[PDB]
């Protein structure tokens, strides 16, 4: 049910910005042609849409390069050993301890800002 | 087309490639048979290819075995080349069997993008000129 | 013990029987917004078809139609390539799993993936929180 | 000036002087002329002034005729003289490692549409020898592909990709993909040599490029397939294009996965029971392969054997490389096994007549497909048309026919070594396939219908004679290799049929003659044959109670075995003494990699020549009831002292366990008399 | 007892799905040698911000405030890297 | 009802895709109509140069569409051969599995506290920002 919450409020933001896109089409048609050159918003929309394509193409490049990492090692994988498992648990735990140590070094600064301002 | 067992009417360039001995054909009887079959194209010469006719246009429209976009391009080829509507649909089918460097389904989008439809008409004109030459 | 455990479990259930009823109201609100968007678009779609009878008169009209039709082509390639990528990832994950999910080794390896995801969120959001602590 | 009358004369002169040095040491004398053509002329001639059209194309044609002449010089291999690089090797390295190579790439990169355009422009209808500019350009581009196909064939084996091989796989960001241009030569109709030299290069990029040939075709890939398939089907096409297409698709099973899926074109369906049906879709290559093998069209269109060979080689790779989604869709075809096996029901000329070697390969490859199908399809699910086809093969006695043929072919090889016998590889292929078929026909005898003990006894004796003929030629590495392979078959047939070989007399004679030829040949090659022959003798002596009266030349057999044992036990002794001088080896307990060489042979193995010699000496001692025959051999040789001195070290070291036990077994048998 | 890892995995999928800033596309179920690499490809960024000379110390302050000792879990993860579990030498397999 | 919400979401995302493509096909035509008979502008040639560049990367045979068809080739082969590799079932002791479950539990409860603290701190800092 919580996985539905996050999918719903994402889709609500998506739907509310598309209502706002279609309001630019409703305002452009309602603007008299002798003033339609003063209404920048269609060109601001097309610039934002191209910037969204440029960001999507970076995300879709990263996931292809992560899929090509995964298949290049899974092609060599021939069994899981107990040693691969122990070395996975050990590395994830050392990354966990290191990130807890970083978070302490931020959370204490958050307290110092909080006790300085409230 | 290539699932209907009709007698395909060879290009003059297929015939040329055979008479040059550059094909794998080595039997006297197979060259004799294809000459006794095609000597009327050799005697009709350039006049084997004919001007447009309302009777050819009506047959091309009435035919059920040719998909509509190949009739509609065939009638555009007919106007562009000054060529008979049945022979224009034949020439289009020969080009789409011999020299179209695409899949049988990229033919659908090349018949829906008008810039690609125009570029295909121009390649079929060069194919018509090699055919007449052959 | 069972009496207080069952009395807790029914409160735990009736909470989730309110949260689902929030999501059905937000879903049928989104359906209302998508309906208003359609009754706003449908008059624009038809008035723009009438105005599509205007004759282009310069090469700048031709090149302009090609430019904005290139965005309509890129949109219809990116929103495809997203589904083409999605089917790759859903077919990869559903074939990297051997046919018995009762296995402790599969269950540990999937716990270790979700721990690695949790850590990759902790890296990124620590590297956001520290920047707000550098922006105040 | 822009005009090249002396350059055109010079390139013709050097081309004639090189074509005139087939058979003399003066080849060094043209190196500066050839290096000037490779360095100064080849990378620059497209940058020169020209006053007349086609002269640039004739200079490129004449440079590539010189290079194609150098790259088809033969070597008479005097392996023992000088430290000087050959004119061919200098040409190969100059083309592999410099801009000379990139120029040959740029000439292949001209593309078919440019040739088609030049031929459509020409003011002529060129006669067959007329050097019109498009037929000249086709000569230049064919020579460029031919040069590249010789450079990549004559590069020494090395773990390095040369810039020529790298520039054949690299994607120039603002250029045509070269592999897509190489593949687009499939559209060229005006000369059937051009697409063959392009497909021959693609068949090698498929085995050497670090990226998929299928991805390198991208949006063209399916159209290029539809074109390759149309030429494979076409009933007017050069047979040698169809052979090169099928052999490019064989290699695509071995090394190019996305390309072989694209050409297989399997159309899936949803089965009622949740299973995926597969079917041959409208562009499957297998529709054309199934026409080429149909007996009921070979009665109408003679499929020439090099093309049937290529269609069967493609089917053999699909069974080798486990393409089960294709094999399932072939197993379900009506008459597949009746048509596929039809050459195995022919009758060949004797090996002393000029048989076509493509037919010998065809039969060897069909035998390999039958082997792989019966091995993978565990005793049940095998097709019924195959089950009655194997039954037909037994009923027609085809076992005894192919037995007599793989016997006479092995005699003919022993009768023709010392001539340059050109078909030896195809002969080795047929002998390898017949070995595989027979080891499956003992273990799956019920499925092979190989249950007549008279036919089994013939198959054994034809393998025995057909091994003897290859092991009585001790100077021939070819006969020794084939003979050690058949001796491996002989030993399996012996042990699995040791109840039906109802006389011993016929086996012992040819085994002594095999042993004596296996003692006249190289110790290091034939170790892995001495063991097989001793293992055969032990197995033969174990079939029946025998006396010294019953073993042909017993007193020489005991000598030959005792002298071989004294080679082996001295070599084991010093192997056990060098492990006593090389202190501290480590327990290197990870290395999961596959069959290469030179890691040292432990002579203490159960299959070892030493250990099999000790057990053969024991079985031979258990036949000499008074011991007086064996004692006349050990009154020659010091073999007891030698065995005891190696036993003494083996016991002190806790080393050589199989030898230590086998030595005590021989001594315990001797202590009875 | 018999109450296995699937109960803990059901909570692991929650901790990921309540940190998902939901994408347009799904995530990849990495194999174990990509998991080992994803750990170290991340630790090699954390240890350019925090020195390891203070790491387990600051982690023990932060997580000890929630009832976790790091020392007992590290000494367990050392035993879980020394514990030679046994070899099941009996299964007949293969097709070659 | 959760499963019915997943089905509602999967319908409503596809309906937003219809409506967004329809907004785009309205705005495109309104902009061509708004600028009809005017020369190409600097905003409009910039927009074209970005779109021509993006269409370049989407057609490039070693970008996205090549790689996505090679990934689908690799996965198919790996699955076709992987189902013929031979399971070596390492049986793990019940108490080594008991310790590994407790390690993963304490680490996951620890990760849950870090994911609290980052959400807690990321709403406290928003209350200093206002």
């Amino acid at each position: 049910i919580q996985r539905n919450t996050l999918n719903i409020d994402k889709l609500k933001i998506e739907t509310a910005q598309e209502l706002k896109n279609a309001e630019i089409a409703l305002r452009t048609q309602k603007t008299p042609p002798g003033l339609q050159h003063e209404y920048a918003a269609p060109a601001d929309y097309f610039r934002i849409l191209v910037q969204q394509f440029e960001v999507q193409l970076q995300q879709y490049r990263q996931q292809i390069e992560e899929l090509e990492n995964h298949l290049a090692t899974q092609a060599n994988n021939s069994h899981i050993t107990p040693q691969d498992l122990s070395m996975a648990m050990q590395k994830i735990y050392q990354t966990f301890v290191a990130l807890a140590a970083q978070l302490q070094s931020i959370h204490e600064n958050v307290k110092v800002l909080k006790e300085q301002y409230l | 087309a290539a699932a209907a067992g009709g007698p395909c009417v060879r290009s003059s360039r297929e015939l040329w490639t055979i008479l040059l001995g550059r094909s794998a054909l080595r039997e006297l009887s197979q060259i004799e048979a294809e000459l006794n079959k095609h000597w009327r194209r050799l005697l009709e010469g350039l006049s084997y290819y004919k001007p447009p006719s309302p009777s050819s246009a009506e047959k091309v429209k009435a035919n059920k075995d040719v998909a509509s976009p190949l009739k509609e391009l065939g009638l555009r080829i007919s106007k562009f080349l000054g060529l008979d509507e049945e022979q224009s649909v034949q020439l289009l089918q020969c080009y789409l069997q011999e020299d179209y460097r695409g899949t049988r389904d990229s033919v659908k989008t090349v018949l829906q993008d008008e810039r690609q439809s125009q570029a295909l008409i121009l390649k079929i004109a060069d194919y018509y000129y090699e055919e007449r030459t052959c | 013990e069972n009496g207080e455990k069952i009395t807790s479990l029914h409160r735990e259930v009736e909470k989730v029987k309110l949260d689902q009823k929030r999501l059905d109201q937000e879903l049928d609100f989104i359906l209302s917004q998508q309906k208003e968007l359609e009754d706003l678009l449908s008059p624009l779609e038809e008035l723009v078809k009438e105005q599509s009878g205007t004759i282009y008169l310069q090469h700048a009209d031709e090149e302009r139609e090609k430019t904005y039709k290139l965005a309509e082509n890129i949109d219809a390639q990116l929103k495809r390539m997203a589904q083409d990528l999605k089917d790759i990832i859903e077919h990869l994950n559903t074939s990297g799993a051997p046919a018995d999910t009762s296995d402790p080794l599969q269950q540990i390896c999937k716990i270790l993936n979700a721990h690695m995801d949790s850590l990759q969120w902790i890296d990124q959001n620590s590297a956001l929180l520290q920047r707000k602590v550098e922006e105040v | 000036q822009g005009e090249y009358g002396v350059t055109i004369a010079f390139l013709r002169l050097i081309t004639t002087l090189v074509k005139g040095q087939l058979g003399s040491t003066q080849s060094q004398g043209l190196v500066p002329c050839v290096m000037f053509v490779l360095k100064e002329m080849l990378p620059s001639y497209h940058k020169w002034r020209y006053n007349s059209h086609g002269v640039r194309e004739q200079i490129g044609c004449l440079i590539l005729e010189l290079i194609h002449a150098i790259l088809n010089l033969c070597h008479e291999t005097d392996l023992h003289s000088s430290h000087t690089p050959s004119l061919q090797f200098l040409c190969i390295c100059s083309l592999a490692y410099t801009e000379a190579g990139q120029t040959v790439i740029n000439i292949m990169g001209i593309g078919v549409d440019t040739i088609d355009m030049v031929m459509a422009a020409q003011p002529r209808s060129d006669g067959a020898e007329g050097q019109g500019q498009g037929q000249l350009l086709i000569k230049t581009v064919k020579l460029a592909f031919s040069v590249t196909n010789n450079v990549i064939r004559l590069k020494p084996p090395s773990n390095v990709v040369s810039p020529l091989e790298q520039a054949l796989s690299q994607h120039g960001a603002h250029g045509n993909n070269l592999i897509a241009v190489l593949a687009k030569y499939i559209y060229h109709k005006h000369d059937p040599a051009l697409p063959r030299l392009a497909i021959q290069l693609l068949k090698r990029l498929a085995t050497v490029a670090p990226m998929s040939v299928y991805a390198c075709l991208g949006n063209d890939a399916a159209a290029i397939r539809d074109a390759f398939l149309t030429r494979l089907q076409s009933k007017i096409e050069d047979m040698r294009i169809k052979v090169m297409i099928l052999e490019f698709l064989t290699v695509a099973v071995e090394t190019q996965p996305g390309l072989i899926e694209l050409f297989l074109n399997l159309e899936v369906k949803d089965g009622s029971d949740g299973s995926k049906e597969f079917s041959l879709g409208m562009w499957s290559c297998l529709h054309a392969v199934l026409e080429l093998i149909d007996s009921q069209q070979q009665d109408r269109y003679w499929c020439p054997p090099l093309l049937h060979r290529a269609a069967i080689a493609f089917l053999h790779a699909l069974w080798q490389d486990r393409r089960d989604s294709a094999m399932l869709v072939l197993r379900t075809k009506p008459k597949f096994w009746e048509n596929l096996t039809s050459p195995l029901f022919g009758t060949l000329s004797p090996p002393s007549e000029t048989s076509e070697p493509s037919i010998l390969e065809t039969c060897a490859l069909i035998m390999k497909i039958i082997c792989l199908e019966i091995y993978y399809v565990v005793k049940g699910s095998l097709d019924q048309s195959l089950k009655d086809t194997l039954k037909k093969f037994s009923i027609e006695k085809r076992f005894a026919y192919w037995s007599g043929y793989v016997k006479s072919l092995a005699v003919h090889v022993a009768e023709t070594e010392g001539s340059s016998c050109t078909s030896l590889l195809e002969y080795q292929m047929l002998v390898s396939a017949w070995r595989m078929l027979l080891i499956i026909a003992t273990t799956h005898a019920d499925i092979m219908h190989l249950t007549d003990s008279v036919v089994r006894r013939q198959l054994f004796l034809d393998v025995l004679d057909g091994t003897k003929a290859l092991l009585l030629v001790p100077a021939s590495v070819n006969c020794l290799r084939l003979g050690s392979m058949k001796c491996t078959l002989l030993l399996i047939l012996l042990r699995q049929w040791k109840r039906e070989l109802g006389s011993v007399d016929e086996i012992l004679g040819p085994l002594t003659e095999i042993l004596e030829g296996v003692l006249q040949a190289d110790q290091q090659l034939m170790e892995k044959t001495k063991a097989k022959v001793f293992s055969a003798f032990i197995t033969v002596l174990q079939m029946k109670e025998m006396k010294v009266s019953d073993i042909p030349q017993y007193s020489q057999l005991v000598l030959n075995v005792c002298e071989t044992l004294q080679e082996e036990v001295i070599a084991l002794f010093d192997q056990t003494r060098h492990s006593l001088a090389l202190g501290s080896a480590t327990e290197d307990k990870d290395s999961m990699e596959t069959d290469d060489c030179s890691r040292s042979r432990h002579r203490d193995q159960r299959d070892g020549v030493c250990v099999l010699g000790l057990h053969l000496a024991k079985e031979l001692c258990e036949v000499d009831e008074d011991g007086d025959s064996w004692l006349q051999v050990t009154r020659r040789l010091p073999i007891l002292p030698t065995l005891l001195t190696t036993l003494e070290v083996s016991l002190r070291m806790k080393q050589n366990l199989h030898f230590t036990e086998a030595t005590l077994h021989l001594l315990l048998t001797l202590a009875r008399t | 007892d018999t109450e296995g890892f699937g109960e803990l995995l059901q909570q692991a999928e929650q901790l990921a799905a309540e940190t998902e800033g939901i994408s347009e596309l799904p995530h990849v179920e990495r194999n174990l040698q990509e998991i080992q690499q994803a750990g170290e490809r991340l630790r090699s960024r954390t240890l350019t911000r925090t020195s390891q000379e203070t790491a387990d110390v600051k982690a023990s302050v932060l997580l000890g405030s929630r009832g976790l000792d790091i020392s007992h879990i590290s000494q367990r993860l050392e035993s879980l890297s020394a514990a030679t579990t046994f070899e099941p030498l009996e299964p007949v397999k293969d097709t070659d | 009802n959760q499963t019915t919400s997943v089905a509602k979401i999967a319908q409503y995302k596809r309906k937003l895709m219809d409506l967004s493509h329809r907004t785009l096909q309205v705005l495109i035509k309104q902009e061509i109509q708004r600028k009809s008979g005017y020369a190409i502008q600097a905003d409009e040639e910039q927009l074209r140069v970005q779109l021509d560049t993006i269409q370049g990367e989407l057609n490039a045979p070693t970008q996205f569409k090549g790689r996505l068809n090679e990934l689908m080739s690799q996965i198919r082969m790996q699955n076709h051969f992987g189902a013929v590799r031979s399971e070596e079932r390492y049986y793990i002791d019940a108490d080594l599995l008991r310790e590994i479950k407790q390690h993963l539990k304490q680490q996951q409860e620890g990760l849950s506290h870090l994911i609290s603290i980052i959400k807690d701190d990321l709403e406290d800092i928003k209350l200093v920002e206002h």
